C-alpha cells in the first residue's frame, strides 16, 4: 500500500511541471508570432531600399 | 484485507488517470512544439534572407558615394 | 590574547583525540593554555590546547567529538582567543558524567570498575576545561566510550564551565 | 585600448563644437563617435569585472546618444546599463530601467514597455522589497500585454499581481483578478487544466467574508469524481469551508495535513492557509 | 568551377594595391572579392568530401575578411572552418573556435561567445580529453551566461563544471558550485524539483572532511516526509553518513546496493561512491 | 655484510604486502637473500627480500603488518645487513600459526579447509624467513587474514627463527 501512495504524488509532481512547461509554450507563442511577422515585413522594407539603392547606383557610380 | 485491496483500486485508478491528464499535456504540447516549430522554419528562412537584402543594400549605398 | 584568526583542521593522532584537547602548533601557542573559540555571535566554547609537530602554523585541529559539539568545519576561519579561569571559584570538585559506548559496533556485557575509571580520568584529564553538555571520548583500557557532562560543582556552587584539578572527584 | 583612455577621448569628443573647433560643420557626427567610445569602454569594464564602471559607462554613451536624437538604440543602451547595475554592486538598477521604459512607452513600443515593466516590478520586489509599487507595475504591464492580445503574458502578470496582492491583505482585490484570469482562460482548451489553481486561490482568498463567497466560488467550479486534477483544488476546499463554518481549527489543520501529502503547499498557500487558520482560532477560544 | 583555379585567382588579387595598380581608389573591394572566391572554393571542397581543404580554405577567406573591416562575418567564417575541421579528419577545430570567440569577445558579444565557449570545452573533454582546460572554459562561459542574467544556461554550464571537478579531485570546489547553483535555484520555483540532486551531489562530494559537512548539508536541506521526490536525495545520504562515521565499508556498499534499485546509479555517482568507499577503507586501516 | 643504512618506505602493491617480504630494488639486492633489520641493540628482525621494478635504490619497503611488528615508520633510519641462515638446525618442518580475519567487517561463517591452506601457504611463502611472534597477512581465495607465528620447529627442536622450505608442514 505504501509503494502505491508513494508513486501517487510522484506522478502529480511531474503534472505540476507540465503546468510550467505549458506556460513556457505560451511564451514561445507570443515571441514567434509577432516577431516572425515583423521580421517578415523586414524583407519588404529591406527589398525596396535595395531597389532605390539601385537607382543611386545608376546615377552616382 | 478488503479495506486495502479496495482502497488500492480507487487509488490506482486515481493514479493512472492522474497520468492521463499529464499524458494529455504531452499530447497537446508535442502537437504545439511541432506547430510552433513551423514558425522557426520561416524565421531561419527570413533572417538569413533579410541579411542578403540588407547586404546588397549596404553595398550599393557604399558604391553610390565612391 | 586579544584575538586572532585561525583555520579548523583534523586531529593529528589518536591519543590527542582522546584528550579532548585542541591540538595546535608549537609556533603559535603552548600546551597548557586555554582558549575561547568563536564561531558565531552566539557560540562561545572553551578548549584546552596541546601542541604537536603535525599541526600547521595558523590552524587548530579538533577531534570528532569536539567538532560535533562546537559545530566547526575544516575550512571555516574561527577566532581563537586566550582564556583564564577563576580557580578560586571555577575549580571542579564533583562532576557527574554520562558514559556509554561510543561505537555500538563494539558493545559488550563485561563489567567495568568505575573506581579505576575516575582515577584514570583525572590522571589524563587534569588541568583542563570542561563545560556542561560537552561531548568527548574516554579511553579506558584502550576502549572508547562516550562521556557527557551533566552537572559540575566547585570546592558548594554549581557552575557551567569549570577546571578539573588533582583533587577532583568524578561520578 | 585602455578603458580610461577611451573614456577620455570620448570626453574630448562629446561637446557642442564652437569657435575654432566647429569650423564649418559638426553636431551629431561627434557625439555619436563618443557614444561608440563609451560603449567600447563599458565592454572592457564588464571584462575586468568592474561592472560599476561598465554600467556607468553605458549610462554615459546612452545619455550622450539622446543628445544626438536617437531614443531607440539609446533605450536599448539603457537596458545594457540596467542589466549591468542589476548584476553589479551599486544601485541605479531601478533608474536605468525607468529611463528605458519612459522611452519605449512614448516611442509607441508597448510590447517591450511591458517586457521590462515586469523585470522592473520583479526587482522592486526581490530587491527593493516594494510590493505596493511592484503590483502597480505588474498590473499596468498586464494591461499592455492584454492590448497586444498576448493573453498568456497578460495572465503571467495578473498571476503576479493577485499573488502578491493577497500577501498585501488585498484578498478581495485578488479574487477579482483570479475571476477575470479564470474566465479569460476557459476560452483555450489548453488552460482548462490550469484554470483549477485560479479557483483554489480565489476560494482561499478571503476578505474576511461572512457569507459564502467561497461556498459559492467552489460551486461555480465544475467538478466530477472522475477528475484527478480536481482532487487538488475544490475537493479539499469544500472540506475547508465546512471546517471554517464550524470553527473547527482541528478539521482544517488536519485536512491541510493530509492534503499536504498528495500535493505540497508552496510558501504562498502556507501563508494564506495560516491566515485562515488564524481567522478560525482567533474566533473559537474567544 | 574548379577549386584549384579559384584558389589561384584569389591570391593574385589579395595584395594591397599601390603605385600604378592602385589607380585612383584603394582596394577594399578586392579583398572582399578574394573572400567570395575562397568561400566558393571551400564550398566545392565540402562537396568533394575533402573537408580538410574546405576548412583551410575557409581559414583563408576568414583571415582575409579581417584584412578588410568586418569582424562579425569573419568570426562566423571562423565558425564554418571549425565546423569543417571538426567533422573533418584533421585538427584546427579548436583553433578556429578560439579565434571565433576571440572576435565575438573583443566585439562585445558575450552571449554568442559563451555559446561557442561551451562548445569548445565540450570538444576539449569528450575528444581532446583535456578536463583541466575544459572546466576552465565551462566556467568562464557560465560566467558570461551569468553576466547575461540567463540563469537557465548558467546552470547548465555550472553543472558541467562541478560535475567533472568532482571527478578530478575538486570536491570542495564542487560543493561550493552546488551551493551557488542551489541557492540560485530556489528563487525560481520552476527548478525547486532539481534542487535535490544538487544537495545530493554537494553532500556526496567530500574534500576529506572528517566532520558532518554532509550531515550538516543534509540538515540544511528542506525535505519533509509528505514530499516524495526528496526520497531520491537525502534519505540515502543519511544512511551513507552513518556508514561513513562508523568506518563500515559494508553498510555503505549495501546501501548503494539497495539504492541502485529504487534509483538508477549513473556513472558520476558510481565513480564518487567508490571514491567515498575508498575513504572508508583508508580510514579503517589508518 | 658491512651493513648499509636504508630508508623505510611503503610496500609497492598489495601483492607483495601479502607475502610479508621486504621489497627491495634489483639494483641493490636479489630475490632470495635474507637480511636483518637493526633499529637498536635490543631489536633485531629478519625479513625475506623480493625485488620489484618500483623500489627506490637505497631504501626498503615494508607493509603495515610488518611496521606494526618491527616497529618501523615511513621515513626512519635503519641498518640492513645480509643474514645467512643455518640449514642444519634452523630449517622449519612444523610451524604453528594463529589465523584470524584481518578485517573485522569481513568475517563470515564459511568453512575453510586447512589442508588446502597448508599446501598453498608453502607454495607461496617458500624459502622465506619467519620469526616467533611475527605478524603478516595471508591471501587465501582472495580473502585477507591475520596470521601470527606462535611456534616454530626444526626438522622436536624449538627455534625462535627458521626458514620455511618445500617440505615444510604447517598447522
Amino acid at each position: 500500500n505504501r509503494r502505491l501512495q508513494q508513486t501517487q504524488a510522484q506522478v502529480d509532481e511531474v503534472v505540476d511541471i507540465m503546468r510550467v512547461n505549458v506556460d513556457k509554450v505560451l511564451e514561445r507563442d507570443q515571441k514567434l508570432s509577432e516577431l516572425d511577422d515583423r521580421a517578415d515585413a523586414l524583407q519588404a522594407g529591406a527589398s525596396q531600399f535595395e531597389t532605390s539603392a539601385a537607382k543611386l547606383k545608376r546615377k552616382y557610380w | 484485507a478488503l479495506s486495502e485491496i479496495e482502497t488500492r483500486h480507487s487509488e490506482i485508478i486515481k493514479l493512472e488517470n492522474s497520468i492521463r491528464e499529464l499524458h494529455d499535456m504531452f499530447m497537446d504540447m508535442a502537437m504545439l512544439v511541432e506547430s510552433q516549430g513551423e514558425m522557426i522554419d520561416r524565421i531561419e528562412y527570413n533572417v538569413e534572407h533579410a541579411v542578403d537584402y540588407v547586404e546588397r543594400a549596404v553595398s550599393d549605398t557604399k558604391k553610390a558615394v565612391k | 590574547m586579544a584575538g586572532r584568526s585561525m583555520q579548523a583542521a583534523r586531529c593529528p593522532t589518536d591519543e590527542l583525540s582522546l584528550s579532548n584537547c585542541a591540538v595546535v602548533s608549537e609556533k603559535d601557542y603552548q600546551s597548557g593554555q586555554h582558549v575561547i573559540v568563536r564561531t558565531s555571535p552566539n557560540h562561545k566554547y572553551i578548549f584546552t590546547l596541546r601542541t604537536h609537530p603535525s599541526v600547521v602554523p595558523g590552524s587548530v585541529a579538533f577531534s570528532l567529538p569536539q567538532r560535533k559539539w562546537a559545530g566547526l568545519s575544516i575550512g571555516q576561519e574561527i577566532e581563537v582567543a586566550l582564556y583564564s579561569f577563576d580557580k578560586a571559584k571555577q575549580c571542579i570538585g564533583t562532576m557527574t558524567i554520562e558514559i556509554d559506548f561510543l561505537q555500538k559496533k563494539n558493545i559488550d556485557s563485561n563489567p567495568y570498575d568505575t573506581d579505576k575509571m575516575a582515577a584514570e580520568f583525572i590522571q589524563q584529564f587534569n588541568n583542563q576545561a570542561f563545560s556542561v553538555g560537552q561531548q568527548l571520548v574516554f579511553s579506558f583500557n584502550d576502549k572508547l566510550f562516550g562521556l557527557l557532562v551533566k552537572d559540575i560543582e566547585a570546592m558548594r556552587q554549581k557552575i557551567e564551565v569549570g577546571l578539573v584539578v588533582g583533587n577532583s572527584q568524578v561520578a | 585600448a585602455e578603458a580610461m583612455a577611451l573614456l577620455a577621448e570620448a570626453e574630448r569628443k562629446v561637446k557642442n563644437s564652437q569657435s575654432f573647433f566647429s569650423g564649418l560643420f559638426g553636431g551629431s557626427s561627434k557625439i555619436e563617435e563618443a557614444c561608440e567610445i563609451y560603449a567600447r569602454a563599458a565592454n572592457m569594464f564588464k571584462m575586468a569585472k568592474n561592472w560599476s564602471a561598465a554600467g556607468n559607462a553605458f549610462c554615459q554613451a546612452a545619455q550622450l546618444h539622446l543628445q544626438l536624437q536617437s531614443k531607440h538604440d539609446a533605450a536599448t543602451c539603457f537596458v545594457d546599463a540596467g542589466n549591468a547595475f542589476k548584476k553589479a554592486d551599486p544601485q541605479e538598477a531601478i533608474n536605468c530601467l525607468m529611463r528605458a521604459i519612459e522611452i519605449y512607452t512614448d516611442m509607441g513600443r508597448f510590447t517591450i514597455a511591458a517586457k521590462h515593466h515586469i523585470s522592473i516590478a520583479e526587482i522592486y520586489e526581490t530587491e527593493l522589497v516594494d510590493v505596493e509599487k511592484a503590483i502597480a507595475h505588474y498590473e499596468q504591464s498586464a494591461d499592455y500585454y492584454k492590448g497586444e492580445e498576448s493573453n498568456s503574458s497578460a495572465n503571467k502578470c495578473l498571476l503576479k499581481v493577485a499573488g502578491y496582492a493577497a500577501q498585501l491583505e488585498q484578498y478581495q482585490k485578488a479574487i477579482d483578478i483570479y475571476e477575470q484570469v479564470g474566465t479569460s482562460a476557459m476560452d483555450s482548451p489548453l488552460l482548462k487544466y490550469s484554470a483549477k489553481d485560479y479557483f483554489f486561490k480565489a476560494a482561499l482568498c478571503h476578505f474576511c467574508i461572512d457569507m459564502l463567497n467561497a461556498k459559492l466560488a467552489v460551486q461555480k467550479y465544475e467538478e466530477l469524481f472522475p477528475a484527478f486534477s480536481d482532487s487538488r483544488e475544490c475537493k479539499l476546499m469544500k472540506k475547508l469551508l465546512e471546517a471554517h463554518e464550524e470553527q473547527n481549527v482541528d478539521s482544517y489543520t488536519e485536512s491541510v495535513k493530509e492534503y499536504d501529502s498528495i500535493s505540497r503547499l508552496d510558501q504562498w498557500l502556507t501563508t494564506m492557509l495560516l491566515r485562515i487558520k488564524k481567522t478560525i482560532q482567533g474566533d473559537e477560544e474567544d
